[PDB]
RNA sequence: CCCCACUAUGCUUAGCCCUAAACCUCAACAGUUAAAUCAACAAAACUGCUCGCCAGAACACUACGAGCCACAGCUUAAAACUCAAA
RNA sequence: ACCACGAUCAAAAGGGACAAGCAUCAAGCACGCAGCAAUGCAGCUCAAAACGCUUAGCCUAGCCACACCCCCACGGGAAACAGCAGU
């Protein structure tokens, strides 16, 4: 069989890797912002449980941890 | 498929309908923005 | 019989058996070893079927 | 009557499973009998081997 | 593990091995002989102490049993060969086929099922209904939903004294 | 007689035994695929009171309806233990067997 | 592309990463060689049973979500617009 | 008619059953049990699809739901044709 599959597969491969390289600094400034997000909509998920139960403030001794930071 | 298999998957699910440029309707009513041509 | 409940055990004991579980509390052991699968329907069917005049009526 | 009956006919069964067993019993001590045999040969060529 | 001075397998029952010289109990002895005659002698005192019949070896209690004392030797040996990933892979399904020989002598002997785990020290565990990865949002998301909870039955409590206290001072 | 509960006899198999004085029960049922035509096996979870803790996990037990639930989830009793596991009984022979085998040969007591 | 020099790297140890045309592109178990042998080619045609997977092309080994020691990554994986083919 | 220890009819309560799509909604977060109580135990649901989102009146001798909105309607917003004809 002909590759002209793979040729499609390869050129786009190609293109997106090239595409991630131009602008892997935008890209890094974009993730960070959604990481911040994503663990502020952790945060509300949790505290929607403790106000859903009756409790004022979070349970004695809790704080949130930070599950989604590269440390 | 296996009949285990066919049971467990159920009938096939088929995608819903797309509506078109009308939204499934017959006709619509336009405003005219401009009039041109096209290859 | 969609309301009665059937369920299957396999290599449980030595011989084969059927037993029936009835409303009033009583239990029916039916010994089907060595018995062809016809005979076993036959079996069932007198001492727990309705009979064609049960049906017919019905 | 139809629960008499089946009483009757699981006892029929009985008797006739109790006369199957007792003929196997006496084939399975057969076959028992030459397997000791053989096993105490072997176990007495592979003492003597041993030895 | 069986002594040293312990002859192998092949030679404990030959008339007169109790007489010969010294030197020739250590060449039939385990100590000059390699760890899977060792083996042989563990299987051996494990089915005279568990099984009813020590030479029926077909049965799923000896069979339990020679996989057990496999499972030790593999056990045994990881603990000096750390990266063998290939004796590590036939540990984890050994000690998958022992369990699926438990199950199988629990739902039909459980009388021996019983003495098979006090035997070789065995506790039987019932598997987990789901096998799903307990990530980082999960587990805590988990230890946050318990806290909330214990502290809500902390509360129903000092909301039960102080109806009690007040439905008093009525009388 | 009467009871208000649907089930008011269930075979199934004890698949929990956490809860005091309760059996968790899976009960099977064969339900026909409309469109094949093949009976797969449906199971449904019940609760049965077992006032003497006497159920263990694997065992066939035979549940009866009470008069009315006793709890929430709680609508049936423990009326027999039908196959103890690893302990069954033949009841044809009432003899104790292991799987396909006998313990005991019914020859022993003629 | 050809010649020379030299580094990361190929090696060891301790941890990661988890990807291949990882393809013998031919799943596991059991069985058959008779009937119709059989689109083509390839490595002859089938049966029982089970799990996995597939449903025009392209968008797309992509977007988003989620998970991950991975932060220019991997896994899972769409839709809109477009075509009458591929 | 009134009574029928009843029949018919049919609420509430209890048990069971009961739509479609999405698993890129995979965990839900108190969802259980025992005890006369006190209280004790830590369970309960879920890849055989829980929980969630979205779509839709339905299984049509008819049925379900709604009746301007706040699911409800003390109260509030506010002043109501989704009764017929009509705008
Ligand atoms: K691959
Ligand atoms: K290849
Ligand atoms: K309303
Ligand atoms: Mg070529
Ligand atoms: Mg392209
Ligand atoms: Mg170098
Ligand atoms: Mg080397
Ligand atoms: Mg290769
Ligand atoms: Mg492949
Ligand atoms: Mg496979
Ligand atoms: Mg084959
Ligand atoms: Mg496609
Ligand atoms: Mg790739
Ligand atoms: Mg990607
Ligand atoms: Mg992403
Ligand atoms: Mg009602
Ligand atoms: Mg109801
Ligand atoms: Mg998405
Ligand atoms: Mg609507
Ligand atoms: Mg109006
Ligand atoms: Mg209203
Ligand atoms: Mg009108």
């Amino acid at each position: 069989k002909n590759v002209l599959k793979i040729r499609r597969r390869k050129m786009n491969h190609h293109k997106y890797r090239k595409l991630v390289k131009k602008t892997r600094f935008l890209r890094r400034k974009v993730q960070e912002g959604r990481l911040r997000r994503k663990q502020i909509k952790f945060e509300k998920d949790l505290r929607r449980i403790w106000l859903k139960a009756g409790l004022k403030e979070a349970p004695e001794g809790w704080q949130t941890p930070k599950i989604y930071l590269r440390g | 498929a296996t009949l285990n298999q066919m049971h467990r998957l159920g009938p096939p699910k088929r995608p819903p309908r797309k509506l078109g440029p009308t939204e499934g309707r017959p006709q619509l009513k336009g405003v005219v923005l401009c009039t041109f041509t096209r290859k | 019989n969609p309301w009665v409940q059937i369920m299957m055990f396999k290599n449980m004991t030595p011989s084969p058996f059927l037993r029936f579980y009835l409303d009033s509390g009583e239990q029916v052991l039916v010994d089907v070893e060595t018995k062809s699968n016809k005979e076993i329907m036959e079996h069932i069917r007198k001492i727990l079927g309705k009979n064609e005049e049960t049906l017919r009526e019905e | 009557e139809l629960m008499a009956w089946n009483q009757a006919e699981n006892r029929r069964l009985h008797e006739l499973r109790i006369a199957r067993l007792r003929q196997e019993e006496r084939e399975q001590e057969q076959r028992q009998a030459l397997e000791q045999a053989r096993k105490a040969e072997e176990v007495q060529a592979w003492a003597q081997r041993k030895e | 593990d069986p002594p040293p001075s312990t002859l192998l397998k092949d030679y404990q029952n030959v008339p007169g091995i109790e007489k010969v010289d010294d030197v020739v109990k250590r060449l039939l002895s385990l100590e000059m002989a390699n760890k899977k005659e060792m083996l042989k002698i563990k299987q051996e005192q494990f089915m005279k102490k568990i099984v009813a019949n020590p030479e029926d070896t077909r049965s799923l209690e000896a069979r339990i049993i020679a996989l057990s004392v496999k499972i030790r030797s593999y056990e045994e040996h990881l603990e000096k060969h750390r990266k063998d990933k290939a004796h590590k892979r036939y540990l984890l399904m050994s000690i998958d086929q022992r369990k699926k020989m438990l199950k199988n002598l629990r739902n039909t002997n459980y009388d021996v099922f019983e003495k098979i785990c006090w035997g070789l020290g065995i506790e039987y565990t019932f598997p987990p209904l789901y096998y799903r990865r307990a990530h980082r949002r999960f587990v805590t998301k988990k230890a946050l939903c318990i806290r909330v909870f214990q502290e809500t039955q902390k509360l129903k409590k000092r909301r039960r004294a102080l109806k009690a206290a007040a439905a008093a001072q009525k009388q | 007689v009467r009871s208000s509960v649907h089930a008011r006899w269930i075979v199934g198999k004890v698949i929990g035994t956490k809860m005091q004085k309760t059996a968790k029960v899976r009960v099977t049922r064969l339900v026909l695929d409309p469109y094949l035509l093949k009976y797969f096996n449906k199971r449904k979870t019940y609760f049965a009171h077992d006032a003497l803790q006497q159920c263990t996990v694997g065992d066939i037990v035979l549940l009866r309806a009470l008069p009315v639930p006793r709890a929430k989830h709680v609508k049936h009793e423990l009326a027999e233990i039908v196959f103890k596991v690893g302990k069954v009984i033949d009841p044809v022979t009432g003899k104790p067997c292991a799987g396909t085998t006998y313990l005991e040969s019914p020859l022993s007591s003629e």
